[PDB]
RNA sequence: UUCUUAGACCGCACCAAGACGAACUACAGCGAAGGCAUUCUUCAAGGAUACCUUCCUCAAUCAAGAACCAAAGUGUGGGGAUCGAAGAUGAUUAGAGACCAUUGUAGUCCACACUGCAAACGAUGACACCCAUGAAUUGGGGACUCAGCACGUUAUCUGACUUCUUCACGCGAAAGCUUUGAGGUUACAGUCUC
C-alpha cells in the first residue's frame, strides 16, 4: 500500500540485489535479511568497577600490568527483538528520515 | 603436605575455567594441563532452586570453596579463563560471572592474565530456532 | 582425597625461551604397570609468552604459547613446541570497520621434516590525506599481497630449523620483514601471525631433543 | 552478628518504584587503616535515610542491583 | 519431560562424519531474472572503458513458439552432522499436536530427472528524446623481482547503484514522485505490447 519507507526498513537500494543472506538473531533464532537486521556493536566488560578495584589489587602482572581486555561482538538482532528492549523506539516523521550513519 | 613441598615458597599457577550460563554456574580447577583436576563445583550444590544457582550468590558462595581446596593442592596464584556460551548459543556469560572473580580475589588468592576463552564459530550449523523466532 | 597418589613434576622449555620452568605441574604415581611417564608423553601445558621470554613481553602479552611431552626424565619434562596462538579479543583492538580484511594460511616447511601451518592476518590503512569513506581494494591488490607472503617465508623458513623458526615467531622477527614489504602494494594498518599449528612431527629423536634444550636444570 | 559501622557518604539516587527503598552507598569508617579496595558499597536501604548516618552492616561485598 | 556411580556435567588431547564460511559485510559490487561470500588452481564467458580500426541500416517491440526460474513438493541413487513439518512426551489453560520445553520422521545436502504454483515487489512493462540543486561512493580513461609500480589529493569525463533527512520545474485525491519520474498530458498524438 503506502510507501511507509523509502528504502523499506533496509541498507539495500531498490534494483540492485533484491536478495541478501539471511542472519539469525541472538535473542530468539529469528532469521531476517541482514540490511534489514539491527546492528549494533557492545563493547561489554570483564569486570564492573567496583569488582575491578578488588581484583586489580590481588593482580601485579595484570589490571594495572596490561589493561583488562573486553569481550567483543557484533549484535544482530530481529526488529521485534529490538523494539522490546526499547533500544529502537519511534520516532515522529522529521526523525525517522534521520540517519547517523554507521557511526555511533 | 598434599600440595607443594617441592614448589613450595613460590607462588603456582593454577587456571580456573568459569563458564557462566542462566541455568547454572561452574567453577573448575586445572592445572595449566587441563589432564588432571582436583575440584569440580557447580553453583547447584551451593544453593538450591533453579533461577538462583545462577543467580550472583551462587557464584561467590561457590568461590570461598575454590580457595579451601586450593591452599590444599599447593595452589596460591590463579589464571582465569573467562567463557560465556557455546557457538550456537549466544555471546553472553550468565550473571554468574564477574562475582566469582571478586570473591577469589578478596579471599586471598593472587589472579593475574585473565583471558577470554570461549567457542565463537568462524561458521557453524544452523542455529536453534526457527525462521519466525521463537515468538 | 585422590592427593594421596599424587606427586609434581615441573615443565622445562627449550634454550630459546629465557624462562626454564615456567611451570610446577602434577602427575598420578604409576600405581602399577600402568606407568606415569606414559601419561606423560603428548600432554600439552599453555602459557603466557610474556610470562615465558621476558623479550617481546612487551610487544604482546596477548600471545600463548603451548607445547606438548616428547620426553619425560628426571622430574624434569623435555618439551617441544606445538602451537603459538594470538588470543581471541586482541584482534578486535585492531579491526576497524570500513577497512578490508586480508588473511591467508601458507604451509611452511622446515629444514627438518616439521611443518607449520602459518595463519597470518592484515588489514588496510587509510592513508594520510583521506576524503573517501572507503579504504576498500580492488582484487588484484589483495591476492598479489598474498603472493609476497608465502614466498618469504617460505623462502626463510626452509633452510632453518624448527628451533630457531619458533624465535622469529616469538621475538616477531617475521612479522617485521612481512609488514615492511607488503606495504608499498597497500598501506597496511599491522600484519600479524593469527595462530601455528604444528602439522607433522618427523620423528623422536633422544638427541636433537636434549640438544635443543641445552643442559637440564 | 557483625555490626561494622558505615557513613552514608551521599544519596546514590533512586532504585525500586514501590516508594519504600533506596538504592544508596555506604562508605567505611569501619577500617582502622586496614586493607579495603571494596572501598564504597552500595547497600539498597529500606525506609529514610540521609547523609552522615552512621548504620551497621550485616553483610559486606554488596553490589546491590546486579543484574537481577 | 530428558540425562546420570554402568561416572553425567566439566577440562585437555586426538579422531570420525556432515553441513556452513561468522566478524570484516556496506543507504557497496556482479548476473537477463531467479540469485551470488574461506583459499589455491583451472575452463569458457559477460559488462564498462580507450581507439582518426572494421561493417553500412543489419533496427525497436512483440501474438505464435523456445530457454531460464526462490522455497516447498514428486521419481531414482548416494549422504544424513545440524535444524525440523508429522508423531511422541511435559507444561501453560476452563479446554491446548497449541505459542513455550525435551524429542523426532519426511525434508534440510549432492548427482541425474520432473514441477514453473512466490509480496518472483520498486505492487512502478520495453526502447528513445528533453529536464536543476549539493556532497560522497563504485570501475575505466584524461591532466629490481606478479613492480618505468601501488595508493591518496585537485580538476574532467564516460558507464552503473542510490541520498539531500534545503532535490528545481511540474504532476498527483493525497501519501508521495523529480535528469534515478508517477514530470514535459484537456495546450490530450515519439514507438510497441500486455
Amino acid at each position: 500500500m503506502t510507501t511507509k519507507r523509502r528504502n523499506h526498513g533496509r541498507a539495500k537500494p531498490p534494483c540492485s540485489r533484491g536478495r541478501t543472506r539471511p542472519v539469525h538473531c541472538f535473542n530468539c533464532g529469528r532469521l531476517a535479511p541482514k540490511d534489514k537486521a539491527v546492528g549494533r556493536f557492545v563493547v561489554r566488560r570483564m569486570l564492573d568497577q567496583a569488582s575491578a578495584r578488588d581484583v586489580a589489587e590481588a593482580s601485579n602482572v595484570y589490571g594495572a600490568g596490561f589493561p583488562m581486555p573486553k569481550l567483543y561482538m557484533k549484535q544482530r538482532f530481529c526488529i521485534a527483538c529490538a523494539i522490546h528492549s526499547r533500544t529502537v523506539r519511534a520516532r515522529p516523521t522529521d526523525m525517522r528520515k534521520r540517519r547517523f550513519t554507521t557511526k555511533v | 603436605f598434599y600440595g607443594s613441598s617441592a614448589a613450595k615458597d613460590e607462588l603456582v599457577y593454577g587456571v580456573v575455567h568459569i563458564y557462566a550460563s542462566f541455568n547454572d554456574t561452574f567453577v573448575h580447577v586445572t592445572d595449566m594441563s587441563g589432564r588432571e583436576t582436583f575440584c569440580k563445583i557447580t553453583g547447584g550444590m551451593k544453593v538450591k532452586a533453579d533461577r538462583d544457582e545462577s543467580s550472583p550468590y551462587a557464584a561467590m558462595m561457590a568461590a570461598q570453596d575454590v580457595v579451601a581446596r586450593c591452599k590444599e593442592c599447593g595452589i596460591n596464584a590463579l589464571h582465569v579463563k573467562m567463557r560465556a556460551t557455546g557457538g550456537v548459543g549466544t555471546r553472553s556469560p550468565g550473571p554468574g560471572a564477574q562475582a566469582a572473580l571478586r570473591a577469589l580475589a578478596r579471599a586471598g588468592m593472587k589472579i593475574g592474565r585473565i583471558e577470554d576463552v570461549t567457542p565463537i564459530p568462524t561458521d557453524s550449523t544452523r542455529r536453534k530456532g526457527s525462521r519466525r523466532g521463537r515468538r | 582425597e585422590t592427593m594421596s597418589r599424587k606427586e609434581w613434576y615441573d615443565v622445562v622449555a627449550p634454550k630459546n625461551f629465557e624462562v626454564r620452568q615456567f611451570g610446577k605441574t602434577i602427575c598420578n604415581k604409576t600405581q602399577g604397570t600402568k606407568i606415569a611417564a606414559d601419561y606423560l608423553r603428548g600432554r600439552v601445558y599453555e602459557s603466557n609468552l610474556a610470562d615465558l621470554n621476558k623479550t617481546q613481553g612487551d610487544d604482546d602479552a596477548y600471545r600463548k604459547v603451548k607445547f606438548v611431552v616428547q620426553e619425560v626424565q628426571g622430574r624434569n619434562l623435555l618439551t617441544q613446541f606445538h602451537s603459538m596462538e594470538m588470543t581471541s579479543d586482541r584482534v578486535y583492538f585492531l579491526l576497524r570497520k570500513w577497512c578490508t580484511t586480508i588473511e591467508a594460511a601458507v604451509e611452511a616447511k622446515t629444514a627438518d621434516g616439521y611443518t607449520l601451518r602459518l595463519f597470518v592476518i592484515a588489514f588496510t590503512k587509510k592513508q594520510s590525506n583521506q576524503l573517501s569513506k572507503n579504504c576498500y581494494a580492488k582484487t588484484r591488490l589483495v591476492k598479489w599481497v598474498r603472493h609476497r607472503i608465502t614466498n618469504l617465508i617460505r623462502q626463510r623458513l626452509s633452510k632453518v630449523n624448527i628451533n630457531e623458526a619458533v624465535t622469529l615467531l616469538t621475538r616477531n622477527i617475521l612479522r617485521d620483514r612481512l609488514a615492511k614489504r607488503c606495504n608499498p602494494i597497500v598501506p597496511l594498518r599491522d600484519l600479524r601471525i593469527r595462530k601455528v599449528k604444528v602439522v607433522r612431527t618427523p620423528r623422536f629423536d633422544a638427541q636433537a631433543l636434549l640438544n635443543a634444550h641445552g643442559e637440564i636444570p | 552478628d557483625q555490626a561494622q559501622v558505615g557513613l552514608i557518604i551521599k544519596v546514590l539516587g533512586r532504585t525500586g518504584s514501590r516508594g519504600n527503598v533506596t538504592q544508596v552507598r555506604v562508605r567505611l569508617m569501619a577500617e582502622e587503616g586496614s586493607p579495603d579496595a571494596n572501598r564504597t558499597i552500595v547497600r539498597n536501604v529500606k525506609g529514610p535515610c540521609k547523609e552522615g548516618d552512621m548504620l551497621s552492616l550485616m553483610e559486606t561485598e554488596r553490589e546491590a542491583r546486579r543484574l537481577r
